Formats: structure tokens, C-alpha cells, sequence
């Protein structure tokens, strides 16, 4: 039983690491999308002048 | 690259420990094998010849 448990926890730890990696990838994508949106807001503030 | 490295690239810290364990088991097994092979001749000691 202890062997089964330790193997299961090891595999679970690897799965959690994989999830952390996918979350990191998503966060990077969202960060650069944020940069693009900030630049668009920059342009919009520029364009309001008559 | 970070994600793929998390699956590949075996952790050396555990690898060295497993290697040392395997070496110790190998040495102990060989020694006990020799000691077991040193047992039978007690029958010759019994036979007194």
C-alpha cells in the first residue's frame, strides 16, 4: 500500500508541474496581449484631439 | 522549452542516490553470494575425508 501511495504522489507532483508550465505559457500570452491593449489605449488618447 | 524540460532532463540529485544505492546492493550481494558459497564444504567436514 505504501509503495502504491508513493508512486501515486510522485506522478501527481509531475502532473502539477505540467499544470504550472501551461499556466506560465498562458500568463505570458496574456501579458503581451495586455501590452498591445495598452498601446491601443495610447493611440486612442492620441486620437481624441480635434 | 521550460515545459518540455520539466518532463525530460532527469533530476541528477535523485540519480546519484539511486546509483549509490545500486552500487551498495551490488557489492553486498556479491559478498553474501561468496559467503553462501562458502557454506557447503561443511559436508566435507562432516565426512572427515
Amino acid at each position: 500500500r505504501f509503495t502504491s501511495n508513493i508512486k501515486g504522489l510522485t506522478q501527481a507532483a509531475r502532473n502539477a508541474n505540467d499544470g504550472i508550465s501551461v499556466a506560465q505559457t498562458t500568463e505570458g500570452a496574456l501579458s503581451e496581449i495586455n501590452n498591445n491593449l495598452q498601446r491601443i489605449r495610447e493611440l486612442t488618447v492620441q486620437a481624441s484631439t480635434g | 522549452s521550460e515545459a518540455q524540460s520539466r518532463i525530460q532532463d532527469a533530476d541528477y540529485a535523485t540519480e546519484v542516490s539511486n546509483m549509490s544505492k545500486a552500487q551498495i546492493i551490488q557489492q553486498a550481494g556479491n559478498s553474501v553470494l561468496a559467503k553462501a558459497n562458502q557454506v557447503p564444504q561443511q559436508v566435507l567436514s562432516l565426512l572427515q575425508g
